[PDB]
RNA sequence: GAAACUGCGAAUGGCUCAUUAAAUCAGUUAUGGUUCCUUUGGUCGCUCGUACUUGGAUAACUGUGGUAAUUCUAGAGCUAA
RNA sequence: UCGCACGCCCGGCGGCGACGACCCAUUCGAACGUCUGCCCUAUCAACUUUCGAUGGUAGUCGCCGUGCCUACCAUGGUGACCACGGGUGACGGGGAAUCAGGGUUCGAUUCCGGAGAGGGAGCCUGAGAAACGGCUACCACAUCCAAGGAAGGCAGCAGGCG
């Protein structure tokens, strides 16, 4: 389950030793519609760098991209796409950008070939500075 | 000099990039604190924007909050017990943030008895001579008493907290950064963090 | 060896040209800023206690 | 960085044909009708003429 | 640059100062203040390219340094001091009193009103703070942070302030239907009502605004400087009202006045 | 009012294109992830425990000097913030 | 602390300014980021990787975010959509020349941003410098001398050599 690192994996604000006689677990919303999932609020995972129950600020752009590896953890790399225009020739060329975003684990099944929404956060790591908001389902694939 | 550079260091793809400007003065690095444990000895280090910083290198003492009953007292720290980044600081007694150490339980002891008047610690046998303890513990009139009565049902304490009283000191884990302000400022370990944390240093023992 | 030697307590200094080496025994191989019988340089000067207060080198 | 114009434009244009007989015969009988000092000051005003026709058809493509 | 930067060149300054491009290799460079470096006029460029008090930089040091002008109800001795927008610049012997306020176009004009109406200017709310005891702190366009203020007062409105004592007297909500100046942008000088507003969450809303004669435009918030309640304003409006007729309106109402003049 | 101490500038400007090929740079955004002399506006009896002004250096000044030589400086006396 | 006028209670209250400072806005910025964009080369097809490469955790440092650095784990990251490597008689851009429509070449150069003061490195002060008409060395070059030492940096304006 959790405490599988070194230290005591807990969330900051919410103090656990209240003295009696569950746990509350701390969550938000992120805003632009983004309606915060059901896992987050029911999870017991505790994560620093999720949207919905981290220290992160969702703020700028909005973008999407399609996931291809999900060998990271806590993250993965989409592969956006775009039609690039040079302006001699009337054509467009295929372009990507490949980007590694942070993938919280209240998403919990997502598999390779779906469109997922990232937000523009703060730099989580070296290559990292998208977190994953929404996830919707491939073509079918609903078995 | 000592550096914090992305442009010093590979792409995401593996490739060097070549750098196009010297170090420059505002991506400064500098060598750590290693705050040990002694007579105070408190460095002040001058900063971006004619700041200062406050290292601590020895520190003996250091403002411990027990949070379930709400008492912050100014704690000698005697040893650093256990360290999730580095065994070596452990060894080398260190003070870093999210490190955890023993400080001695007596202010806390004497708060817990000036407020509940209970015995807290105290193999029981032994009596202090001195009368403090006595006059602590006693001498309340008829109108405060069922006041001091209707704290003793809120004055139960843990366990493993009473085992900890009772050996004289109890765990903590700092939370401010020494080597950054200067405190030595942490909390006491409760309830399901401190006996993960007593696990840890079982399983370390052996 | 120029000697620069001044009185404080009346203000007064003189430049003195010492060049008698069994008169700078006495001065020499001690360090700075210590109290030194002034009884070699001369017998006029006798009960003077001096202080070296430091001085120029051979190439300033 | 000193405080001066550099705005500088050619008003004429040479041909594209150097020694084209019945240009130079037109040109020549212009000149001489006008009473003109050399080439330039017609191929100038053909210039100007020029650049108001384009911006004429520019303004008729409109 | 290994620091702050001091000068300005002629050719980099913002061109609504309308400084000639010949006589200068530098504009001058604005202090720091209570307005921006493109959005202030200098005072520099008030007097001595505009109102032609001065010649050069040195009787604008004489004028300036006379102790003369009083901008903002206080005396300013620095050449290069940003005046911006809704500034009253006074001038004590020739009794003369200016308000900033852009035209029609995206320049500043020479405004000229009564000591009456000098007495007061308006400043749009950037702020609201609250302050170390629970003080309620409202911050301007020009940074006067008054405190306490009228707890209806928010984000995006607009005050009136007394000068003299430096605090508010009334005040005017952005809310549609007032009167707007467009204090930035491509809109720069328009005056209308506030027509429609589109919120945008993250980033920037935009604002419907229909002048005096039907043109309608949008525009951001952050260029938006409502000035009265209702239809008319709180301050005396400059020639041409803002409403930026067309180059063909310019061009026949020029032709016009100088075939009607002769 | 020379000098000298103090405060501020000297990190702007001027020149050049050697480096540098997602780097620099252009448009676009974010700092809810930060620093900011100065300017302007706020705050500057909020604390509950000799002030009718506290201390002693030091430069300029004076007077002995050293060095082939420098915007090199030593020792002795004074004297302010 | 400093300067102008100098008053009023019955020794005490006083006007207008200067200077100085915790913090907060504001300004001039700065610095890291987001997205998209560049010339030739495959006689450059695999590269990066415990000597950080890609992440996770917890810290150190820094103004802050972040492998920036350290410890422990995971084995990832980019690539035929041309990565990686190499070349450039490559500073980038606003723009310039030629031009029907297309395009083609140039942009050392007065505006913006960058970089740099012979080459690299290190740093004091300061808000801001890894500053060079600031120091500290080492390399190259080079000035004066009594042979012990001292002083230097025109890719600023002139000018000289090559
Ligand atoms: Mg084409
Ligand atoms: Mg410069
Ligand atoms: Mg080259
Ligand atoms: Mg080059
Ligand atoms: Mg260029
Ligand atoms: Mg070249
Ligand atoms: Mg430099
Ligand atoms: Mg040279
Ligand atoms: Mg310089
Ligand atoms: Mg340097
Ligand atoms: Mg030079």
């Amino acid at each position: 389950d959790i405490q599988t690192e070194r230290a005591y994996q807990k969330q900051p604000t919410i103090f656990q030793n209240k003295k009696r006689v569950k746990l509350p677990r701390y969550y938000k919303n992120i805003g632009l519609g983004f309606k915060t999932p059901k896992e987050a609020i029911e999870g017991t995972y505790i994560d620093k760098k999720c949207p919905f129950t981290g220290n992160v600020s969702i703020r700028g752009r909005i973008l999407s991209g399609v996931v291809t590896k999900m060998k990271m953890q806590r993250t993965i790399v989409i592969r956006r796409d775009y039609l690039h225009y040079i302006r001699k020739y009337n054509r467009f060329e295929k372009r990507h950008k490949n980007m590694s975003v942070h993938l919280s684990p209240c998403f919990r099944d997502v598999q390779i070939g779906d469109i997922v929404t990232v937000g523009e956060c703060r730099p989580l790591s070296k290559t990292v500075r998208f977190n994953v908001l929404k996830v919707t389902k491939a073509a079918g694939t609903k078995k | 000099g000592i550096s914090r550079d992305n442009w010093h260091k590979r792409r995401k793809t593996g490739g060097k990039r070549k750098p196009y400007h010297k170090k420059r003065k505002y991506e400064l690095g500098r060598p750590a604190a290693n705050t040990k444990i002694g007579p105070r000895r408190i460095h002040t280090v001058r900063v971006r924007g004619g700041n200062k910083k406050y290292r601590a290198l020895r520190l003996d003492v250091g403002n411990f909050s027990w949070g379930s009953e709400c008492c912050t007292r100014k704690t000698r720290i005697i040893d650093v017990v256990y360290n999730a980044s580095n065994n070596e600081l452990v060894r080398t007694k260190t003070l870093v943030k999210n490190c955890i150490v023993l400080i001695d339980s007596t202010p806390y002891r004497q708060w817990y008895e000036s407020h509940y008047a209970l015995p807290l610690g105290r193999k029981k046998g032994a009596k202090l001579t001195p009368e403090e303890e006595e006059i602590l513990n006693k001498k309340r009139s008829k109108k405060i008493q069922k006041k001091y009565d209707e704290r003793k049902k809120n004055a139960k304490i843990s366990s493993l907290l009473e085992e900890q009283f009772q050996q004289g000191k109890l765990l903590a884990c700092i939370a401010s950064r020494p080597g950054q302000c200067g405190r030595a400022d942490g909390y006491v370990l409760e309830g399901k963090e401190l006996e993960f944390y007593l696990r840890k240093i079982k399983a370390r023992k052996g | 060896m120029k000697l620069n030697i001044s009185f404080p307590a009346t203000g007064c200094q003189k430049l003195i040209e010492v060049d008698d080496e069994r008169k700078l025994r006495t001065f020499y191989e001690k360090r700075m800023a210590t109290e030194v019988a002034a009884d070699a340089l001369g017998e006029e000067w006798k009960g003077y206690v001096v202080r070296i207060s430091g001085g120029n080198d051979k190439q300033g | 960085p000193v405080a001066r114009s550099w705005v500088c434009r050619k008003t004429y244009v040479t041909p594209r044909r150097p020694f084209e007989k019945s240009r130079l015969d037109q040109e020549l009988k212009l000149i001489g009708e006008y009473g003109l000092r050399n080439k330039r000051e017609v191929w100038r005003v053909k210039f100007t003429l020029a650049k108001i026709r384009k911006a004429a058809r520019e303004l008729l493509t409109l | 640059a290994r620091g702050p930067k001091k000068h300005l060149k002629r050719v980099a300054a913002p061109k609504h100062w309308m400084l000639d491009k010949l006589t200068g290799v530098f504009a001058p460079r604005p202090s720091t203040g209570p307005h921006k470096l493109r959005e202030c006029l200098p005072l520099i460029i008030f007097l001595r390219n505009r109102l032609k008090y001065a010649l050069t930089g040195d009787e604008v040091k004489k004028i300036c340094m006379q102790r003369f002008i009083k901008i903002d109800g206080k005396v300013r001795t620095d050449i290069t001091y940003p005046a911006g927008f809704m500034d009253v610049i006074s001038i004590d012997k020739t009794g003369e009193n200016f308000r900033l306020i852009y035209d029609t176009k995206g320049r500043f004009a020479v405004h000229r009103i009564t000591p009456e109406e000098a007495k007061y200017k308006l400043c749009k709310v950037r702020k609201i703070f609250v302050g170390t005891k629970g003080i309620p702190h409202l911050v301007t366009h020009d940074a006067r942070t008054i405190r306490y203020p009228d707890p209806l007062i928010k984000v995006n409105d607009t005050i009136q302030i007394d000068l003299e004592t430096g605090k508010i007297t009334d005040f005017i909500k952005f809310d549609t239907g007032n009167l707007c100046m467009v204090t930035g942008g491509a809109n720069l000088g328009r005056i209308g009502v506030i027509t429609n507003r589109e919120r945008h969450p993250g980033s920037f809303d935009v604002v419907h605004v229909k002048d005096a004669n039907g043109n309608s435009f949008a525009t951001r918030l952050s260029n938006i400087f409502v000035i009265g309640k209702g239809n008319k304003p709180w301050i005396s409006l400059p020639r041409g009202k803002g409403i930026r007729l067309t180059i063909a309106e310019e061009r026949d109402k020029r032709l016009a006045a100088k075939q009607s003049s002769g």
